[PDB]
């Protein structure tokens, strides 16, 4: 059960016979999903992973950025610059601004420009903090995937034996939720309208109002 | 009158056909001689 | 490869069934580039006569092949738009006389007027060519920093071959094998030979018809019936014979 | 013509050079052309030998199902008003005739894209994890790639030699259909035509129905 | 000096903080500033394969980021002697325009009107060049696929080895600026569809907001 | 018109063949001779 | 050319392949033969090109069908149409068609 030869893989019975010897299942998160070969060498096989656990977290972040506004809209009545994902970057060009929850006392950022350059140095410096796995006595020991001291406050990161197992649950949700964010940059290009717009809509008439409908825009004249 | 033109031009073509490849298929090798 | 230019079965200007071996002179070997037995006067006399009369030809088909690249490529260029003011070969030397001043074309960026007159033009030529002819005699050269090698001082052309001295006139090398340098010579002599040949032709055909070679190469292409030696030497036309 | 061995053709000809040390010639279609260099590892060499043959025979299937339908309609077949171009064969279904095979009306008839959908992922579903697995109900164990067996059941593959010969058309073969099935995706975007229809608009006079007859169809405006 | 490029305490992608360089790449190839975080150059094959093909996307790039901006430079100030092509990503269209394509606007440079005859020999000619470098020919056979420097360097330069080394570094620096150059002309003429040079113009009008946040909202879905 | 006919005679037909069906019967026949001597040559 | 032929006939080699290999040649050959075919195939393609030549830029070919009886028409834009060449090349060899 999710380690050991006797682990879940990404097929069931279909991946029982043909798993590549590298895919022991040591590391979390492992289905033995390698049919492409790209990691036959442990080493890429590690960036990879890193790579991949860097990407759920970071769509994580992005599903529950995605969903929360417009569901505040719409099921909690409060008001925003725009609720649409990919409309909600140009609000700030609007003569309001850009609101925290539609109120002009909260944020209220005028400078794309100043926005930009403050989020590109506090991020570069964390990137670089983070590619650097810490130095100069703080931070500088560790694992810089799963560091735990100064990023576990709650104490979830002992116990190895359900540690592991909820590590597991962290890459598993982290793939829903690279899925998903795959799903929302879609649904923009095809649909035009927010995620949970498209759900209900598609809760009025499931019969009529899906993908199908919608997959004749893009042939060409 | 259709069906009879495609009928004999179907004929045609199979013994042009059999013309073509049987001259193909190793005819100067029909021989009691040598080579 | 070599023996095709060189030794006794080379390549002569008569066949084999029309000239026999025995008939070309015994001063002609095949020991020099573009030996093809070709001397039906008493001109070669013997070897050293043939060596030293061998400067005089490669020193005339290097300028020839100079010279045919510069009387068809300027007027070529002429006749098809660029600002040349004087591309005809026989006719740029009066576009200098009384004030006029040839613009320069150097492709693509060309187009730029040259603001030497004729008689600074003629003073800085001759004091050129005399300086390059007296080195090429002496075999001296002060300067260097050529592509061939960096900086070369004043004492390397003692020492080496005259009528090819390689180094400092060799910034592509290629010609350190002697076998391909040898082919490249029998090259070098034929087009000389052939640049020779067209320069006399562009001369001739500027005499007979009043234009440029190049010119001339449109026209016949244009109407080769029409426009040829026997068309220019006739004159307006004939009356038809009916 | 000597396919295998050090002295197979390659892929550029007697100006390719030393083909890379771990291209031995051993598999079919080696030409050497690994200029990227995305098969040092045996491992992900193997499985991008098989990617490349899958590749390959969907390929063969996907060109020969785009080119027939095209001249099936040019020749009569009565395919209505789109089916008989690829790109717009998929929008027959959303009409009230549906999927009307060879435009025959009581041919097929499918209206619901869902139920069509849906029995062709349990039913590929099934066929690749069988072949992911290697084993099937009533198929023992064999060569994953080549199986042959009742994939095979004329059985013309025993012979070795002609087996290797064989092997070497079929990866050629793939080759140029996946080459043939990119120029229909490039082509059916560029032009909004099918590919019949492009070679009957070409072969009208090819100095100006060419690829750069549209080479300034995506240029951008400000 | 050199060891500040070439050892083991040498600059690299992230300054100080970039203590996590992998092992295999120590400092025996130009640049190598340690960005490898994807991690798939580990094989030493696929690595050098790789240099190679980057070296040689470096000197295209080179040449293509010094051309594209060379006659919208030369561009004179209504345009006689480039009409509409005188950007980059509408240079091609000069082939079919009625007079042809002329250098420099005059007839007598260049004048090419068969874009079909200019390409046959463009491909005959690549071909032949790709193959002589990729196996050797008239410069050279055993060269060093890489830097041969025999026949295409015959300015001396690459004779002290110290100085080859800081050129080779200084080469590689600036075929990556000018990838990076090459990538933002591919964007900035699809985002905009006008020349680097007028952006720079509109940019330097004024840069509050002639940015690329004025062209942010262009690829909207609506 | 009194009677019918396919007309098509003349006007430069391509091997005379006035329909596909004509040319199809064509190809489908030497394809099958072909495939027959390809299938049995050099006498198996 | 009959003077090259009286001598190749009386005083020339007898057999080309032991003093000229370009021009040596043995009837079972099939490179050599395909070699000499090949030249000459690119010589006739230089002759239909020439009077192709003369009819689009020397101004001639005489055009019986131009109106009021013919005149010396020079030629522009031939149909080079292939489905019309062949079109003449497969058509019947009758009345009605007349092959070519
Ligand atoms: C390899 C498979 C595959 C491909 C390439 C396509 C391609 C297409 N389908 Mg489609 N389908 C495919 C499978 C299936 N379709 C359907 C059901 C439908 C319907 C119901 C409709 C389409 C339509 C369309 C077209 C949309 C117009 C467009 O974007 O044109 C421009 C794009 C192209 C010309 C080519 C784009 C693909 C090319 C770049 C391939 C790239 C690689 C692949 C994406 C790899 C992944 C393939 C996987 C997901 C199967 C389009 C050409 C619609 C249509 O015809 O509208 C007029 C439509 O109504 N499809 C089913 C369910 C039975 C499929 C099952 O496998
Ligand atoms: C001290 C801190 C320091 C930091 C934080 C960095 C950071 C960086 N260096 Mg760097 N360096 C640093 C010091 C130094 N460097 C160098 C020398 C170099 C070189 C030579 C190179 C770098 C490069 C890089 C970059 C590599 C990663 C990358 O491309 O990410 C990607 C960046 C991001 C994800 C940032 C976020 C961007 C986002 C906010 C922009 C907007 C996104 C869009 C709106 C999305 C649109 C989506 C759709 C709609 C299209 C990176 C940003 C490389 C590079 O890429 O150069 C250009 C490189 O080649 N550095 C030296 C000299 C020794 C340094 C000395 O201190
Ligand atoms: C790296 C080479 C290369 C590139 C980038 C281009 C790009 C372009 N050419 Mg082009 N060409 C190139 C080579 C050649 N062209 C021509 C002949 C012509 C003609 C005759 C015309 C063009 C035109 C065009 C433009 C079409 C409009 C557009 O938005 O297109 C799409 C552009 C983009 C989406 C921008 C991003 C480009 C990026 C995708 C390309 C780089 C990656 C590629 C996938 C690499 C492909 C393989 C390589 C080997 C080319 C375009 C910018 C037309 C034009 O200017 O119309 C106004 C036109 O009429 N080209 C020849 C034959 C001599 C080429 C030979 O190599
Ligand atoms: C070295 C060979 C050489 C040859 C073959 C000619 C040949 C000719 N030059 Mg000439 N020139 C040559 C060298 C030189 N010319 C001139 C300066 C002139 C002038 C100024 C003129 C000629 C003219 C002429 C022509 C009539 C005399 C023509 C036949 C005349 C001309 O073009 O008449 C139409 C004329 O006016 N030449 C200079 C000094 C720069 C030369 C230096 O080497
Ligand atoms: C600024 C970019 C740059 C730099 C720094 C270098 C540096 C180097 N190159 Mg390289 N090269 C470049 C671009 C560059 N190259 C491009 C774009 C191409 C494709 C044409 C090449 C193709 C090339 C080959 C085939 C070879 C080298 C070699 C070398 C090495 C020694 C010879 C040399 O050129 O010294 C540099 C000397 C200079 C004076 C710098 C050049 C400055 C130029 C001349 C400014 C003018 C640019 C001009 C307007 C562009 C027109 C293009 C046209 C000339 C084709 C050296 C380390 C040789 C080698 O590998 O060594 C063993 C060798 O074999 N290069
Ligand atoms: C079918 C034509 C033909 C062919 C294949 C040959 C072949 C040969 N001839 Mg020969 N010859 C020919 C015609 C031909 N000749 C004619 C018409 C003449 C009369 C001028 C001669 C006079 C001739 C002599 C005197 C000798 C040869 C010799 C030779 C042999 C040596 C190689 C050589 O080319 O010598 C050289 C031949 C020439 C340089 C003739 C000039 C050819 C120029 C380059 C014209 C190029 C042709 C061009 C496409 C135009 C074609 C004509 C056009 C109007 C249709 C060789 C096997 C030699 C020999 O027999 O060895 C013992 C030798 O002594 N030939
Ligand atoms: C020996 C000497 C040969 C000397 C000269 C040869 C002359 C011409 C050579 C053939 C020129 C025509 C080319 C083919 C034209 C054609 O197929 O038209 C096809 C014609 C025309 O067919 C008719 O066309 C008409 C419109 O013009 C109408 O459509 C008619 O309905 C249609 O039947 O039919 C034929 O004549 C086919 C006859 C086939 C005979 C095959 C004999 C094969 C013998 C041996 C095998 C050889 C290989
Ligand atoms: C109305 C249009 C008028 C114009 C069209 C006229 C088309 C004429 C084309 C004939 C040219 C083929 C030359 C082969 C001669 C014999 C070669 C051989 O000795 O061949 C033998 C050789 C032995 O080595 O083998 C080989 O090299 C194989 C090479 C032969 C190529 C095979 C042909 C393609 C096969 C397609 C089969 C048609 C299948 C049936 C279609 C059914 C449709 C309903
Ligand atoms: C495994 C395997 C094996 C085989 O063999 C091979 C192969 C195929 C390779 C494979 C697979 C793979 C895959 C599946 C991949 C995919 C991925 C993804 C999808 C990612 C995403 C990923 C994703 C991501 C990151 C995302 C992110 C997101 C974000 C940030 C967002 C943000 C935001 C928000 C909040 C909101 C606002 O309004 C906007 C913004 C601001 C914008
Ligand atoms: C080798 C190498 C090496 C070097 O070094 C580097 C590199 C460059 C990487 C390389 C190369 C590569 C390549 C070339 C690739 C390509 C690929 C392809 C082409 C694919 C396609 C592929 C393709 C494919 C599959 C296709 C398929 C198709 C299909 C299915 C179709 C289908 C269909 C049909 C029937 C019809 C209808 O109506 C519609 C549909 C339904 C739609
Ligand atoms: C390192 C690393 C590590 C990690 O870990 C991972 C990863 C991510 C993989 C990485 C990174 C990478 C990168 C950054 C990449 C990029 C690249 C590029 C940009 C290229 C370009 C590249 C670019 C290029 C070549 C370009 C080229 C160009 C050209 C030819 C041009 C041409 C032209 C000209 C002159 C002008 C005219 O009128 C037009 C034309 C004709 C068009």
């Amino acid at each position: 059960e999710f380690y050991g030869p006797d682990r879940a893989k990404f097929l069931g019975p279909f991946s029982e016979n043909d798993t590549p010897e590298y895919l022991t299942g040591e590391f979390p998160g492992d289905y033995g999903w390698d049919t492409a070969g790209l990691s036959a060498d442990p080493q890429t096989f590690a960036r990879y992973r890193e790579i991949e656990l860097i990407h759920a977290r970071w769509a994580l972040l992005g599903a529950l950025g995605i969903l929360t506004p417009e569901l505040l809209s719409q099921y909690a009545g409060v008001q925003f610059g725009e609720p649409v994902w990919f409309k909600a970057g140009a609000q700030i060009f609007a003569a309001g601004g850009l609101n925290y929850l539609g109120n002009e006392s909260l944020i209220h950022a005028q400078s794309i420009i100043a926005t930009l350059a403050v989020q590109v140095v506090l991020m570069g410096l964390a990137e670089a903090y983070r590619a650097n796995g810490g130095s100069e006595g703080f931070l500088d020991d560790l694992d810089t995937l799963y560091p735990g001291g100064a990023f576990d406050p709650l104490g979830l990161a002992d116990d190895p034996d359900t540690f592991a197992e909820l590590k597991v649950k962290e890459i598993k949700n982290g793939r829903l939720a690279m899925f998903s964010c795959l799903g929302f940059f879609v649904q923009a290009i095809v649909t035009g309208k927010g995620p949970v717009q498209n759900l209900t809509d598609h809760l009025a008439d499931p019969t009529v109002n899906n993908a199908f409908a919608s997959a004749t825009k893009f042939t060409p004249g | 009158m259709l069906t009879l033109k495609i009928f004999v031009y179907t004929v045609v073509t199979f013994f042009v056909g059999l013309f073509i490849f049987g001259f193909l298929s190793n005819d100067p090798s029909r021989n009691p001689g040598k080579g | 490869d070599l023996e095709k230019w060189y030794g006794p079965d080379r390549k002569l200007f008569l066949p084999g069934g029309l000239l026999d071996r025995d008939d070309v002179p015994e001063y002609l070997n095949g020991e020099l580039a573009g030996d093809y037995g070709y001397d039906p006067l008493g001109l070669g006399k013997d070897e050293e006569q043939v060596e030293k009369y061998r400067a005089n030809e490669l020193l005339h088909a290097r300028w020839a092949m100079l010279a045919a690249a510069g009387i068809i490529i300027p007027e070529g260029l002429q006749a098809n738009g660029a600002d040349i003011k004087g591309g005809t070969w026989f006719e740029t030397g009066a576009e200098m006389l009384n004030g006029g001043t040839l613009n320069y074309f150097a492709v693509p960026f060309g187009v730029v007027q040259n603001p030497l007159p004729l008689a600074a033009v003629t003073l800085i030529e001759i004091v050129l060519l005399g300086a390059v002819e007296k080195f090429r005699v002496d075999g001296t050269g002060p300067a260097g920093f050529s592509p061939g090698v960096g900086k070369f001082d004043s004492d390397i052309f003692d020492g080496l071959d005259k009528l090819y001295p390689g180094g400092p006139f060799d910034p592509l090398n290629l010609a350190d094998d002697p076998e391909v340098f040898a082919e490249l010579q029998v090259k070098e002599i034929k087009n000389g030979r052939l640049a020779m040949i067209a320069v006399l032709a562009f001369a001739i055909q500027s005499y007979v018809t009043g234009e440029g070679p190049y010119a001339n190469i449109t026209k016949h292409l244009s109407d080769p019936f029409g426009y040829n030696l026997l068309t220019v030497l006739q004159g307006d036309d004939r009356v038809p014979t009916l | 013509s000597a396919w295998y061995g050090p002295d197979r053709p390659l892929f550029l000809g007697s100006l390719s050079g030393e083909p890379p040390s771990y291209l031995t010639g051993e598999f079919p279609g080696d030409y050497g052309w690994d200029t990227a260099g995305l098969s040092a590892d045996p491992t992900t060499f193997a499985r991008y030998r098989t990617i490349e043959l899958i590749h390959a025979r969907w390929a063969l299937l996907g060109a020969l199902g785009i080119i027939t339908p095209e001249l099936l309609a040019k020749n009569g077949v009565p395919f209505s008003e789109d089916g008989a171009i690829w790109f717009k064969a998929g929008a027959e279904i959303f009409k009230e005739g549906g999927l009307n095979y060879l435009g025959n009306e009581n041919l097929i008839h499918a209206q619901s894209i869902l139920a069509t959908l849906a029995v062709q992922v349990i039913v590929m579903g099934a066929a690749e994890g069988f072949r992911a697995n290697g084993e099937a109900p009533g198929v023992e164990g064999l060569d994953p790639l080549y199986p042959g067996g009742p994939f095979d059941p004329l059985g013309l593959a025993d012979d070795p030699e002609a087996f290797a010969e064989l092997k070497v058309k079929e990866i050629k073969n793939g080759r140029l259909a996946m080459f043939s099935c990119l120029g229909f995706f490039v082509q059916a975007i560029v032009t909004g035509k099918g590919p019949i229809q492009n070679l009957q608009d070409h072969l009208a006079d090819p100095g100006v129905n060419n690829a750069f007859a549209s080479a300034t169809k995506f240029v951008p405006t400000p | 000096t050199i060891n500040q490029f070439y050892g083991p305490d040498r600059n690299k992608w992230l300054g100080p903080y970039s203590t996590n360089t992998p092992p295999y790449l120590t400092g025996e190839f130009p640049g190598d500033y340690g960005w490898d975080t994807a991690g798939l150059s580990a094989d030493p094959e696929t690595f050098k394969r790789y240099r190679e093909l980057e070296l040689i996307h470096a000197r295209w790039a080179l040449l293509g980021a010094l051309g594209m901006v060379t006659p919208e430079l030369l561009q004179d100030d209504d345009g006689i002697m480039f009409g509409e092509s005188a950007i980059w990503f509408k240079a091609g269209a000069a082939i079919f325009q009625e007079g042809g394509l002329n250098y420099l606007g005059n007839p007598s440079l260049i004048h090419a009107q068969n874009i079909v005859a200019t390409l046959a020999v463009q491909v005959v000619l690549m071909g032949l060049v790709e193959g002589y470098r990729v196996n050797g020919g008239p410069a050279g056979e055993g060269l060093d696929p890489l830097y041969p420097g025999e026949a295409f360097d015959p300015l001396g330069l690459a004779d002290d080895p110290e100085a080859f080394a800081e050129l080779k570094v200084k080469e590689i620096k600036n075929g990556r600026l000018a990838m990076f150059a090459c990538l933002g002309f591919f964007v900035q003429a699809i985002v905009t569809g006008k020349g680097p040079i007028e952006n720079l113009t509109d940019h330097l009008a004024n840069p509050a907001e002639n940015n690329a946040f004025a062209y942010a909202t262009k690829f909207t879905p609506q | 018109l009194v009677d019918d006919r396919m007309n098509g005679d003349g006007t430069g037909l391509p091997f005379g063949v006035n329909d596909g069906i004509l040319g199809w019967v064509i190809a489908g026949t030497l394809g099958t001779i072909w495939a027959i001597y390809f299938v049995s040559q050099k006498d198996l | 050319l009959g003077f090259g032929g009286v001598y190749h006939s009386l005083i020339g080699p007898e057999t080309l392949e032991e003093s000229y290999p370009f021009f040596g040649y043995v009837w079972k050959d099939k490179n050599k033969m395909t070699n000499i075919l090949g030249y000459h195939l690119i010589i006739l393609g230089c002759g239909a090109w020439l009077l192709v030549l003369k009819a689009l830029y020397f101004g001639g070919v005489y055009d019986t069908w131009a109106p009021g009886g013919g005149d010396v028409r020079i030629i522009s834009n031939p149909t080079t149409n292939a489905a019309i060449i062949f079109g003449y090349i497969v058509k019947s060899p009758f009345g009605g068609d007349g092959w070519i």
